[PDB]
């Protein structure tokens, strides 16, 4: 039942700048959403 | 009984009974369909089945200083 | 037999009927019919069905079995059973070398 | 004005609040390790945080209605 | 230091001064009897056995209620159950 | 004060269960409830001290596990999570041994119980202030052997006797 | 379907009632009075109701 | 009210005392005697494990690096 | 009431309702013996805690009293100009 | 023992004025009606 | 610890159906249940409500089909918490005496004749030491939860920065617990909570039949069974798991 | 002469010293006891000298003394990291096993002393001997004097039980033998230093392997060929139990670093997940039975099995950890088993006269210093940490768990089972209900003999438990020597 009903998401996801590429370890570890694809 | 005298103990026949069965119970032990499906069990199929799961994945992983990107399967 | 298991019988019914009624005063109109239904069969003197009378209630017994019946604390079952025991011989070990 | 890494991060703020609105934390912060986080003490610094992640939020929220009609009312989660 | 025989009677002779089948209260005794003296039935016999063990907080197991035709038989299985409150 | 919350405990708990004919049962009280609160006191402050002003404080004693790459040291480490837990465990072991000043009066091993207390506590401590896994793991079956002879306390009872075995093999 | 006792389970639920007539309703009387009555026993179910609702008042001046 | 403390240690009544049957000479004297005398000179032995050999080794060439800092550069 | 229990059994934790005529004498020895160790300890953790971070002068913490890194720190710290 | 009555009321007179006061003030903000910077 | 109380008071005895009455005999101990009650409940500002009633906000900020359904599995026992709160309220305090005389026999009214001193037992309270940690939680169950709820939540609180504890930005979900949750579903919890007690408090003492109905027909006795004995996943271990243990180590003994 | 030479020595003069005496003295049967005691004092002195002098990183076999006379058959003893440990668990064991007995022999007291004391020598010998013959002499030489233990001092099934440890070990032993013999022939020599630097063929690595495999299973022992293990250490006296389950199960484990690491690697690598099929199979199995068993020395006999696949797992790890493990598991073992059947068979035994466990109930009650001291030894049974039991416990499966996950986690399985069976006999006994209403008469708590017995085994337990690194730091370069691999920077500096 919660499967057919249950709301959308009602935010769009933060964006961070520059990704925080820098602060979450470089390029070898996971970024955050920085221009990336819509969800 | 012993050598050492011991307490006073109430020395049940049923419980020394039941104790000296097991201890003689491997002289009665026959071969039957059941005794032997049970001892084929145990002995072979079971370890083997570990053996074939040990042979089968040895050297199968790795996982020392594995990181993103590379795998932990190593064969 | 057939009369001390009546007496039981009856009393299980009592206990049974007041385990799954927590409240007692509704359990007391509750017991009426219970002891009703013994007075309607007080004149049964056949030894036939003397016994299969025993067994139809017996098995309603376990037909409605509470999932756990109350027992008193210090009782078999309850919460302080054997929860201090005393050590059963208190005399001391007689002199022996070890 | 808005707040870059090379203060942002002498900061310590907390990683997932590294955003774009960080820039009023960083003195409610301050005011909360001086007033032992007590909660009537900051008021008026916590409730302007609140101000700037509350209007990105509705900033948000505007995108993702914009979102939702690009794909005709569509599951986005 | 526990439960004396003063006390296990008064809380008897009260429990049975509430049960409508007695004959009377006034008929209550040390030595009295449910059958004969109370005028009881098998049945009001058994209700006020487990008036009894809810009273003292006990279970009676049916052996002992059977040997318990007697108000003094009661005070006396009270009095050797040490579980007794 | 950061190693005195650790070993506070156990000395209370060492003293009332090895000594409870030295100090009879109102020794043994008085020991375990001002060893705990004494501890619980604290770490207060140690929350003032690292969850407060963010000193995460390091301390290493000697090596416990010695092999080629594993160094397992008994070596304790406070930040802002161990002394959040360390308040509760603190606060209401302060209250537990209160507590039982007046629920096991009448109980007749009030030093085995009391000792077993301020041995849980001390197995708590140790479970959240060892800074790697192996340590913290010895506090993991440090409280599991406290909550099997606190569940078996009276161990006469047969079913008490399943639960302690239910609570230690489960 | 009757069993040979004649016990139903319609009257058995019917039955379950403070019933009109009880040959132990002497004995299990005290239960239900003054001291267990059902005003007494809810009376005190909110202990400082009655002061806080007067302290708050005071305050709201 | 609490009891004054009983009990037996060594199954030895309060009349009389314990009785030595030869054994607590030698284990008391020569056994754990020795394994505390034994412990005594172990805080003297000098220290000839692999780990701590290596370790001085692991340190300099670290401190060849930048991850170590030379006491005594150059 | 109090149980019947065996009076020829020893149990170091005292038994069944062991306490002795000079409880609070034993009590009082065993404190010291406790408060020595903790003293031990207390002096241990001052010298090898360790800290990346120095708490600021107006704070409460109150470990700047007793340690050692804090107080080298402080001394140090307070020549100015 | 009259100091438990005082104490079981003292709680329950501290309570149901916490409740009370909290409401007074974050009421509008739990329910809605005013955002707590208002 | 209160409840140790209880079961300190009467006969160091803890079987619901035979409790009743102690609201008057047990006074303190009754009022840190109420306020322990509605802090497990999580009745609105007291110290469970900054916790309890933020995790199911946190559930629907994230908006997915995993954050929504735990809701409403969590309300639904969140929905059955306050039934065994006022179980446990109303049976030991505010019902009937369903236990023997002796626990509620007051000097007051005069009963024995010669052994007035003793064998009264009236269900007596606890002593200071008893009582001391009672008052002392009850603070905690008002004003703890409020005090520290800045630490812990605050909007922005750097209490972890240590990184203690970590939490990856692409996982922040909780600007939009704030915002983004609608008003009716924070408020939910609170609905049910003042609601459900309203019917469990009706179902008793004022109805006090419907749920016996219920639990006489064959449908609530295999319900109320099940539910009893824990959905039986012990009855299965204690067979098919251990005692299957037992039975393997006799054949390879025997065998 | 040599402190290694003096260890055989010390033991021999005592038998001297014993079967003399009434010639210098009708003597005094505390005398004999008295001088057995002292003997293996000594021993245990000399030990402890040695143990000061030794190095912990030295690849040459240290106190080693030059005979240069050389025959067919000569005796060279050396000590390195891997035999130390096992030279101070005989000498340390040796003395609380005369102990154990004091009281409960009264008869042939001369004899049982004597055949103590040459165990002692034999034992030694074993971890000293520098050659694979000189192992395997010695390995074997212990059975008639334990043949003769069991049938002069055993109980009533001692007959079946004298036969059945002689037969499987002889037959074991000759297959170990015809390995032995191939190797020596093939090398020309049997001594350490010049057989480990010779290099097998595979085939023949693979033929060496069962024969020497055969013999270290029978002594493990694996399940299966365990038998004689329930009937010997259960028949046998107190002493001889703990001799054979503390000292004489670890010959096998300290013979795999001597005769299989060094020289059949390739054989040990590619038949690793036979070992361990067998390896993981004890481990279930003798957990399964041992929740079964209902003599209590039985019980604790089954559940040295259990323990004795860990480190048998651990042992052909091939890598740091688990080796060190499995000795340090060895080690604790050696201990805990010793402490469990002090408290079985000399405790309750000598109370009761009897081993069933149906007999026990609530012996807490009137024995507090007996169940404290049991139930850390079913702590440290059950693999608790803080005893060097967890420490071997937990390094020996992660070796087994990194060669070959599958029979690591198996192995690990162990870690619920051991606290089962270990813990279900702990309640049977000391809790679970008040004192059985068997017992006529009181018992008596721990005397002081057998407080000071247990205490002495719990103390060695509990401090190298909280403080391995005592025994760890003498194994780190010898234990390093036995590994075979390469790493693939590492390989072939230039
Ligand atoms: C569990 C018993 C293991 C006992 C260990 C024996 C010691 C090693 C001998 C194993 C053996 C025969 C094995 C036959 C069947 C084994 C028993 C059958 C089942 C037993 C009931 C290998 O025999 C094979 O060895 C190969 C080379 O390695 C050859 O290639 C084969 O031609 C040869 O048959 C003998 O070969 C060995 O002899 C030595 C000369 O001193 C040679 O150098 C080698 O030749 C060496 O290998
Ligand atoms: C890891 C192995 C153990 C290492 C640690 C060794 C002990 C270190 C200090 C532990 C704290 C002090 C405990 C004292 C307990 C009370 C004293 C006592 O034994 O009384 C016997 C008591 C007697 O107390 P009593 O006074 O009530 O005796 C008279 C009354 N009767 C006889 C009826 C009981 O006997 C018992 O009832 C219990 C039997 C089992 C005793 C177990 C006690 C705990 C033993 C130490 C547990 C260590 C846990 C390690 C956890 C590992 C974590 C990974
Ligand atoms: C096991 C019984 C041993 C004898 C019993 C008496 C001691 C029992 C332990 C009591 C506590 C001792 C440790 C206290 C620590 C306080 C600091 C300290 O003194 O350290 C000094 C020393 C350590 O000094 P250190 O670490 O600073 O440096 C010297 C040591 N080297 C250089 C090698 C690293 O601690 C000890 O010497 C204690 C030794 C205790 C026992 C040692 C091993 C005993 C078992 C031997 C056989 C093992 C194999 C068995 C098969
Ligand atoms: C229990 C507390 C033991 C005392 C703690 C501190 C002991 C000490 O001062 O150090 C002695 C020694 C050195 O510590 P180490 O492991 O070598 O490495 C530390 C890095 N500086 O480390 C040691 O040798 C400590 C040996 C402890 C042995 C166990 C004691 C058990 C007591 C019961
Ligand atoms: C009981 C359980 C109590 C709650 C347990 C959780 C504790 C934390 C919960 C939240 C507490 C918030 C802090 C309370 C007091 C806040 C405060 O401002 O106190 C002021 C006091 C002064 O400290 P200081 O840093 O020197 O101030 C300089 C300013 N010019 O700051 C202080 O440090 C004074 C308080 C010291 C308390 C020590 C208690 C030892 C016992
Ligand atoms: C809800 C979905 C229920 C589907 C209907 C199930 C049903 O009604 O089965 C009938 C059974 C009656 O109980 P029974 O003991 O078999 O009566 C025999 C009298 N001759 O009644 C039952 O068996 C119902 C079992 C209810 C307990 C299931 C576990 C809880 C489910 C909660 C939803
Ligand atoms: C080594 C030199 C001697 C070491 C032993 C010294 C300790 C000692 O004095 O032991 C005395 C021992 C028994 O004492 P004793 O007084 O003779 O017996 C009286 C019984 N009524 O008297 C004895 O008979 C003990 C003899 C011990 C002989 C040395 C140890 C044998 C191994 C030698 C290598
Ligand atoms: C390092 C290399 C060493 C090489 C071997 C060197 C010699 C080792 C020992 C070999 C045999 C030595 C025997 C020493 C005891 C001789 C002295 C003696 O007479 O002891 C007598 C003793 C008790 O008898 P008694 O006191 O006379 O009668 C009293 C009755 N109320 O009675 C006894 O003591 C008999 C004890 C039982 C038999 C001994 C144990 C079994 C031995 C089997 C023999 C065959 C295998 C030999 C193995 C040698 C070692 C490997
Ligand atoms: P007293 O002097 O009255 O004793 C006279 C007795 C009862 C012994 C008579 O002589 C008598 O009738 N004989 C005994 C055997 C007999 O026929 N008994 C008849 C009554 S017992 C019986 O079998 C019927 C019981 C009906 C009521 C109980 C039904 C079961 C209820 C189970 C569920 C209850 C809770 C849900």
């Amino acid at each position: 039942v919660v499967k057919l009903t249950y709301p959308d998401r009602v935010s769009y996801p933060r964006e961070f700048e520059g990704g925080l590429e820098r602060e979450l370890g470089g390029a070898g570890a996971v970024r955050a959403f920085l221009c990336l694809d819509d969800e | 009984m012993a050598g050492l005298q011991h307490y006073k103990i109430a020395m049940d026949p049923a419980l020394v009974r039941l104790g000296s069965m097991i201890s003689n119970r491997y002289k009665y032990f026959r071969w039957t369909k059941r005794t032997a499906l049970v001892s084929f069990m145990y002995v072979v199929v079971v370890p083997s089945t570990i053996g074939y799961l040990a042979y089968k994945t040895d050297g199968l992983w790795d996982l020392r200083a594995k990181r993103r990107g590379d795998l932990i399967s190593e064969r | 037999s057939n009369r001390q298991a009546a007496l039981s019988l009856y009393r299980r019914a009592l206990k049974l009927a007041l385990d799954w009624t927590v409240h007692r005063n509704l359990w007391r109109g509750q017991a009426l019919y219970i002891r009703s239904l013994f007075e309607k069969n007080r004149n049964v003197t056949d030894p036939r069905l003397q016994r299969a009378l025993l067994k139809e209630t017996e098995k309603l017994l376990e037909k409605w079995k509470h999932p756990d019946p109350y027992c008193p604390p210090t009782a078999p079952g309850g919460s302080k059973y054997e929860r201090n025991l005393p050590v059963p011989n208190l005399e001391p070990p007689p002199p022996l070398k070890f | 004005r808005r707040a870059t890494r090379e203060e942002m991060r002498d900061a310590k703020v907390p990683l997932a609040y590294r955003d774009s609105c960080a820039h009023l934390l960083i003195p409610l912060n301050r005011c909360r390790y001086e007033t032992y986080y007590l909660p009537w003490k900051c008021e008026d610094e916590r409730h302007s945080y609140e101000k700037c992640q509350y209007l990105e939020f509705k900033k948000r929220v505007q995108k993702m209605e914009e979102l939702r009609e690009a794909k005709g009312g569509a599951r986005s989660n | 230091e526990g439960l004396q025989k003063v006390e296990v009677y008064e809380r008897i002779k009260s429990l049975l001064a509430g049960f409508d089948k007695v004959n009377d209260p006034n008929n209550i005794t040390e030595t009295a009897h449910f059958a004969n003296d109370l005028g009881l039935d098998s049945l009001d016999t058994v209700e006020v056995v487990m008036a009894i063990e809810e009273e003292f907080s006990i279970e009676i197991p049916d052996k002992d209620a059977d040997q318990i035709h007697s108000v003094d038989k009661a005070i006396e299985y009270i009095l050797r159950q040490p579980d007794a409150h | 004060m950061y190693l005195s919350i650790i070993i506070l405990p156990l000395l209370g708990s060492v003293v009332s269960g090895f000594f409870g004919r030295k100090v009879g049962v109102s020794g043994a009280q008085l020991i375990t409830c001002s060893s705990v609160i004494i501890t619980t006191i604290l770490s207060i402050i140690a929350f003032f001290e690292v969850g407060f002003n963010n000193i995460p404080v390091t301390i290493n004693i000697f090596r416990w596990i010695d092999s080629e790459w594993f160094i397992i040291n008994w070596g304790f480490q406070y930040d802002s999570l161990t002394v959040s837990m360390l308040i509760p465990v603190l606060i209401i072991s302060s209250l537990v041994h209160i507590y039982s000043i007046s629920y096991m009066s009448s109980d007749p091993h009030n030093q085995r119980f009391f000792s077993y207390l301020s041995l849980f506590t001390f197995m708590m401590i140790i479970l959240v202030t060892a800074n790697n896994y192996l340590l913290m793991f010895v506090g993991w079956e440090g409280v599991g052997v406290c909550s099997y002879l606190l569940v078996s306390f009276w161990f006469t009872r047969i079913a008490a006797n399943q639960s302690s075995i239910s609570a230690f093999l489960t | 379907k009757p069993n040979i006792t004649g016990f139903d389970m319609r009257e058995f639920l019917r039955h379950t009632k403070t019933p009109t007539y009880d040959p132990w309703e002497r004995h299990e009387a005290w239960r239900y009075t003054g001291r267990f009555s059902r005003f007494n026993r809810f009376k005190g179910a909110l202990p400082g109701f009655g002061i806080a609702t007067v302290a708050f008042t005071a305050y709201c001046v | 009210q609490y009891d004054p403390p009983t009990g037996w240690l060594w199954g030895v009544r309060p009349g009389e005392k314990y009785q030595n049957e030869g054994w607590e000479g030698p284990f008391f004297y020569g056994f754990w005697g020795s394994l505390i005398v034994f412990a005594i000179a172990y805080a003297y032995k000098p220290d000839t494990s692999i780990q701590t050999w290596a370790l001085e080794e692991a340190r300099r060439r670290l401190e060849a690096e930048g991850i170590l800092e030379d006491p005594n550069p150059t | 009431p109090k149980i019947p229990y065996p009076k020829h059994v020893w149990s170091p934790a005292g038994g069944w309702y062991a306490q002795p005529a000079n409880w609070k004498q034993n009590t009082a020895i065993f404190g010291l013996v406790i408060f020595g160790i903790t003293a031990m300890v207390w002096k241990y953790s001052a010298e090898h805690e360790v800290r990346h971070k120095m708490p600021e002068p107006d704070r409460f913490y109150p470990s700047r009293y007793w340690v050692k890194q804090i107080k080298d720190y402080e001394r140090a710290q307070k020549e100015k100009q | 023992s009259r100091v438990h009555r005082f104490l079981a009321t003292g709680l329950g007179a501290s309570m149901w004025f916490w409740i009370f006061y909290r409401a007074k003030k974050d009421g509008p903000v739990l329910l809605g009606w005013k955002h707590p910077w208002d | 610890l209160g409840a140790g109380s209880v079961i300190h008071a009467v006969a160091d005895n803890q079987d619901f159906r035979k409790f009743g009455g102690l609201i008057s005999y047990l006074p303190l101990t009754y009022s840190v249940m109420l306020i322990a009650s509605l802090s497990l409940v999580a009745f609105p500002f007291m110290t469970g409500f900054y916790s309890k009633d933020f995790i199911l906000e946190s559930a629907y900020g994230q908006f997915s089909f995993s954050g929504v359904a735990v809701y409403i599995i969590a309300t639904i026992g969140a929905i059955f918490t306050t039934l065994y709160s006022v179980k446990v309220l109303y049976l030991t305090f505010l019902s009937n005496p369903n236990g023997p005389r002796t626990y509620y026999r007051l000097a007051i009214d005069n009963f024995f004749s010669a052994q007035a001193i003793k064998s009264y037992k009236p269900a007596h309270e606890g002593d200071f030491f008893l009582t001391l940690p009672l008052v002392i939680l009850a603070l905690f169950s008002i004003f703890f939860g409020f005090i520290t709820k800045d630490i812990f939540i605050g909007l922005g609180s750097n209490f972890f920065v240590d990184n203690s504890l970590f939490i990856h930005p692409i996982h922040e979900i909780m600007i939009d617990t704030e915002f983004a949750v609608p008003v009716l579903f924070k408020l939910l919890p609170f609905i049910f909570t003042i609601s459900f007690s309203v019917i469990a408090l009706t179902l008793s003492e004022l109805l006090s039949e419907l749920v016996i109905y219920f639990k006489f027909s064959r449908f609530g006795y295999n319900i109320f069974g099940f539910f009893n004995q824990r959905f039986l996943i012990e009855f299965f271990y204690n067979k098919y798991i251990t005692n299957l243990i037992l039975n393997l180590g006799g054949q390879i003994t025997k065998i | 002469m040599s402190l290694l030479y003096v260890l055989l020595i010390i033991p021999i003069i005592g038998i001297f010293l014993i079967s003399t005496i009434d010639s210098f003295y009708f003597f005094n049967v505390s005398y004999y006891k008295k001088i057995a005691l002292i003997t293996t004092i000594l021993n245990l002195i000399v030990s402890l000298i040695i143990y000061i002098l030794f190095d912990f990183s030295n690849n040459q076999f240290q106190f080693i003394q030059e005979n240069l006379d050389l025959s067919f058959y000569d005796i060279y003893l050396g000590v390195d990291g891997v035999s130390i440990y096992f030279v101070l668990l005989t000498t340390i064991i040796m003395p609380i096993a005369l102990v154990s007995n004091w009281n409960s022999i009264t008869n042939n007291i001369k004899s049982y002393l004597i055949i103590m004391l040459l165990l002692e020598t034999l034992l030694l010998a074993v971890f000293l001997v520098l050659d694979v013959l000189l192992f395997y002499i010695f390995f074997e030489s212990i059975l008639p004097p334990l043949f003769i233990l069991i049938g002069l001092f055993g109980s009533s099934n001692k007959v079946r039980a004298s036969f059945y440890i002689f037969l499987y070990t002889l037959l074991g032993s000759l297959f170990l033998l015809l390995s032995i013999l191939t190797m020596s022939s093939i090398v020309g020599t049997t001594y350490f230093d010049v057989l480990l630097k010779s290099s097998f063929e595979y085939t023949t690595q693979l033929f060496l392997f069962f024969g020497i495999f055969i013999a270290f299973a029978v002594k493990t022992p694996v399940w299966g060929l365990n038998s004689w293990l329930l009937r010997a250490h259960v028949e046998s006296p107190l002493g001889g139990s703990i001799v054979l389950a503390a000292i004489v199960l670890k010959l096998s484990l300290y013979g795999v670093f001597r005769l299989i690491l060094p020289i059949l690697p390739q054989a040990s690598l590619n038949l690793t997940y036979i070992v361990y099929a067998i390896g993981a199979i004890t481990v279930l199995y003798a957990s399964f039975s041992t929740l079964r068993t209902v003599d209590v020395k039985e019980l604790i006999a089954y559940s040295s099995v259990a323990h004795a696949a860990i480190y048998l797992m651990g042992v052909f790890s091939n890598t740091i950890q688990g080796l060190e493990g499995a000795i340090l598991l060895g080690l604790a073992h050696g201990f805990v088993s010793s402490g469990l059947f002090i408290c079985a068979g000399g405790i309750l035994y000598d109370r009761t006269g009897t081993r069933l466990i149906y007999f026990f109930r609530g012996l807490t009650q009137i024995m507090p210093l007996f169940s404290l001291f049991f139930f850390i030894l079913c702590l440290g049974n059950a693999g608790t940490p803080l005893t060097l039991n967890f420490v071997g416990e937990f390094m020996s499966l992660y070796g087994t768990l990194e060669r070959l996950p599958i029979a690591g986690m198996l192995a690990s399985t162990s870690i619920i089972f051991s606290a089962a069976y270990s813990i279900y006999m702990y309640n049977r006994i000391a809790f679970g209900g008040s004192v059985s209403l068997y017992f006529i008469d009181c018992f008596r708590d721990l005397t002081k003999r057998e407080f000071f017995i247990l205490f002495t085994l719990v103390s060695f337990t509990v401090i190298l438990g909280i403080y391995p690194s005592f025994v760890l730091d003498g194994l780190h370069y010898n234990i390093s020597s036995v590994v075979y691999g390469i790493e693939p920077n590492a390989s072939y500096l230039t």
